[PDB]
RNA sequence: GCUUGAGUCUCGUAGAGGGGGGUAGAAUUCCAGGUGUAGCGGUGAAAUGCGUAGAGAUCUGGAGGAAUACCGGUGGCGAAG
RNA sequence: CGGCCGCAAGGUUAAAACUCAAAUGAAUUGACGGGGGCCCGCACAAGCGGUGGAGCAUGUGGUUUAAUUCGAUGCAACGCGAAGAACCUUACCUGGUCUUGACAUCCACAGAACUUUCCAGAGAUGGAUUGGUGCCUUCGGGAACUGUGAGACAGGUGCUGC
RNA sequence: CCAGGGCUACACACGUGCUACAAUGGCGCAUACAAAGAGAAGCGACCUCGCGAGAGCAAGCGGACCUCAUAAAGUGCGUCGUAGUCCGGAUUGGAGUCUGCAACUCGACUCCAUGAAGUCGGAAUCGCUAGUAAUCGUGGAUCAGAAUGCCACGGUGAAUAC
RNA sequence: CGCGGGGUGGAGCAGCCUGGUAGCUCGUCGGGCUCAUAACCCGAAGAUCGUCGGUUCAAAUCCGGCCCCCGCAACCA
RNA sequence: AAUAUGCCAC
């Protein structure tokens, strides 16, 4: 809401942020680009064809590379989102090894930061 | 499979009597394809037998033998929600082998010292009716027969 | 589904090798290494030749290479002038005396080397690969092989996707080992990529 | 004017064509009783349900309602239902 | 909606605004069926022996780290590329260094190469230097091998197997 | 380009294997029977030394000749007598051999010692119908060293299929 | 305000009335079947009982308050 | 006897 809600996945209290290395690996100005999808969900209006729920509640978030592939896997946590993980993909839909890791990454960050996020934030 | 097997391999009947019958007992006793192991210990457990009861080795292991030949088994068939345990009479083959399996089974699950000691006192039991191998021939008779009634098939 | 290859799997049947010379453990690995260094400048320099093969023997320290051609006339040159040279080269490379002899090629529309070198000059050269394979196809199939079956595969026609496309006319048994299947390929740089081109020539049996 | 359309009369024909009235046998159900015991009934299995207060089965006698086995037939009749 | 009919359920007559570029019928080729018929395969059934439990080896995912290089990841990835990571390999990381370059051609100049030895530096690399100063020869120059000097380029296990 | 490090990290999860859980066995002593392959800065006899890995001198052989290289399971005798055990070998301590500039991260092997979990493995799941499965050893490629993997070779050798 | 209750894993409930110890279902986690998910199958962990202070050798239990949540009552003029 | 589902341009 404060155009910066987001939260970044972290393994542990200080685990080194496995998805900030895992999206500065991104190449290129995708980082940015995909920075501003993220303010673009705080928005409210991020365009048709690019979010989807893969399964489970992750989100696939999409940017490019032959359709809307550069993939950013998050999923909700109250009012702040996190970002699990984010990738390149070359086919469509994201690879099941991807999701699975994704998966893991909700469960792992729900047993670390929280299960529900706190009353106010 | 779905053609039709060819005649039954040829089987030599063993040395010191002479019977394909006890040539398949040591085939089935044998384990890891050591049949001079499994031939050793049947031959002993033989004559262990013999010298316990009187009999001459292979009419006392037809004695044992036949005291756990089933005549009957139940086999599964589909109709639907549950499975018919229909009651089919063994023909003379299958039955020995049935009995070989049921009596090596129950040998080594016993809880003696050498096998041989182990197969000639289970033989033994046999020979009256007592051990593991005739208790799994009277459980699969009775089974057959509280099946009985989908005999007719 | 992948196929074997052709040549390789009658070498020892009804096929020659396009390499008959003996040596050890001590010895074939630096022959290996020298004749694909002779091959490899044959073809460089005789690229406009046409050389449709290249035997290599070694009898005695010695290295004798018949290249089999379609224009022997263009390879030798005038009296022998440019064949001297190539033996040179080759004898240099190769460390040891050279003797460089030619071999007749007559129809070169039946050979599968040269039938897919003109085919891929042809696609270079920007000709329609229908137009070039149907005029392969013919030419074979009038000079009276028993079959042939030509393929070219790639970015066809500077498609986007790449695609692959083979004639046939007559018989090109694959499967029977003892029938004579001359097959070779060949590559096209073109500016839009690679293509791709595969000839099979059957030309009879025993 | 005419009769070949249309219609009437004379003789017969086949039909679950319609409306009204009566009746027949088979069967299910119920009621009364007799014999007669622990099961019955049901399902793919099961349970709900019925039964030792005596069911189910079987026999006798009633009551009442509904529908008409066989004939029975891409058979018949009807404008259709 | 309004008329008419109905005791009501509702029937009958009967639009419009908007919205899409189709909806539809019959046949055709496949595919599919918890449709049928006829078959086959260690597919089941009949047997034997395993895995899943234990310790270890190995690969993978995940965490970790500066790096834990990259690839394969339904069957048809996971003792797979890799027929064999101490340095090398090695592509990754930390630092020390070089930029016509380690490797190619071509331009010019210098110098035979080659061998040995001393210093410093983790080594790279830089200082030197003992010996060497030739092989053909239009004997003057070229052939080699080395350094230097600008490049035209070289280099890329960087991306894209859609 | 160079030296160090990493690819060998470990709360965990999965795949594929190896060794086991024992008496159809373990250990000790004697002994029989193979196929196939490799080899020249390579295979390395014999002999001497070492408890062993191995060391010294060193023939022979690019080989139907020599070496690798005594096959093991099997057979004969003894022992153990059902016990977490003379099963089982992980882990760890000390001492060492070889390769390689170099074995700390991170090698293999040997000796002494330690001797773990494991008593046949839930749901589930795999291979196999013949000399196959099962079981026992041998060789090779890669390779300085570094196989339980991979690729081959033989020995013993079944049950079952209505 | 008086009176009767209640506070128990992440949710719903037992247990407590007879002080010697906390269970059930769903859920969660791990594996399995599935191309994948749901259902399903097999294993596991999880609350130290609202809270303070007493009693007692021992308190979820007994007691006294305190906090919050329900229910009844808060009337006659 | 039970046997639900499959949204990522092509
Ligand atoms: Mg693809
Ligand atoms: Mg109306
Ligand atoms: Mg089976
Ligand atoms: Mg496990
Ligand atoms: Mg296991
Ligand atoms: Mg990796
Ligand atoms: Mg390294
Ligand atoms: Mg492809
Ligand atoms: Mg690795
Ligand atoms: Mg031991
Ligand atoms: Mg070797
Ligand atoms: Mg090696
Ligand atoms: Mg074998």
């Amino acid at each position: 809401a404060a155009m910066g809600t987001w939260k970044f996945f972290r393994a542990s209290v200080d685990g080194r942020p496995v998805f900030k290395k895992e999206f500065d690996k991104l190449p290129d100005q995708a980082r940015a680009a995909l920075i501003v999808l993220m303010q673009r969900y705080l928005v409210g209006d991020l365009a048709a064809g690019s979010i989807k729920p893969i399964r489970g509640d992750i989100l696939e978030l999409r940017w490019h590379e032959a359709n809307n592939h550069f993939r950013v896997l998050f999923f909700r946590w109250g009012q702040h989102p996190v970002a699990l993980t984010a990738f390149y993909a070359n086919q469509q839909k994201t690879p099941k090894t991807k999701i699975e890791t994704a998966l893991d990454r909700q469960k792992i960050w729900k047993r670390a930061f929280g299960d529900t996020p706190p009353i106010l934030e | 499979p779905r053609r039709r097997v060819i005649g039954q391999r040829k089987i030599l009947p063993d040395p010191k009597f002479g019977s394909e019958l006890l040539a398949k007992f040591v085939n089935i006793l044998m384990v890891d394809g050591k049949k001079s192991t499994a031939e050793s210990i049947v031959y002993s457990a033989l004559e262990t037998l013999a010298q316990r009861s009187g009999k001459s080795e292979l009419e006392a292991f037809e004695v044992a033998l036949e005291n756990v030949r089933p005549t009957v088994e139940v086999k599964s068939r589909r109709v639907g929600g549950s499975t018919y345990q229909v009651p089919v009479e063994v023909r003379p083959v299958r039955r020995n082998a049935l009995a070989m399996r049921w009596i090596v089974e129950a040998a080594r699950k016993r809880g003696d010292k050498s096998m041989a000691l182990r197969l000639a006192n289970e033989l033994s039991d046999a020979a009256e009716n007592k051990g593991t191998a005739v208790k799994k021939r009277e459980d699969v008779h009775r089974m057959a027969e509280a099946n009985k009634a989908f005999a007719h098939y | 589904g992948q196929k074997v290859h052709p040549n390789g799997i009658r070498l020892g049947i009804v096929k020659p090798w396009n390499s008959t010379w003996f040596a050890n453990t001590k010895e074939f690995a630096d022959n290996l290494d020298s004749d694909f260094k002779v091959r490899q400048y044959l073809t460089k320099e005789l690229a406009k030749a046409s050389v449709s093969r290249i035997v290599i023997e070694r009898p005695a320290k010695s290295i004798r290479v018949t290249i089999h051609t379609a224009r022997p006339g263009i390879v030798i040159g005038k009296k022998g002038e440019d064949v001297e040279k190539l033996r040179k080269v080759v004898a240099d490379i190769a460390g040891v005396p050279a003797q460089i002899n030619i071999a007749e090629v007559r129809k070169p529309e039946l050979d599968a080397k040269l039938v897919a070198d003109s085919i891929t000059s042809q696609l270079e050269r920007r000709v329609m690969f229908r137009r070039a394979m149907k005029r392969a196809v013919q030419n074979a199939m009038r000079l009276g092989a028993k079959g042939i079956k030509v393929e070219v595969s790639g970015r066809l026609g500077g498609a986007e996707i790449a695609r692959t496309e083979w004639y046939r006319e007559g018989r090109v048994p694959l499967h029977t080992l003892r029938a004579d299947i001359d097959y070779n390929t060949s590559e096209a740089h073109t500016t839009y990529g690679v293509i791709g081109v595969k000839v099979w020539i059957f030309k009879g049996e025993i």
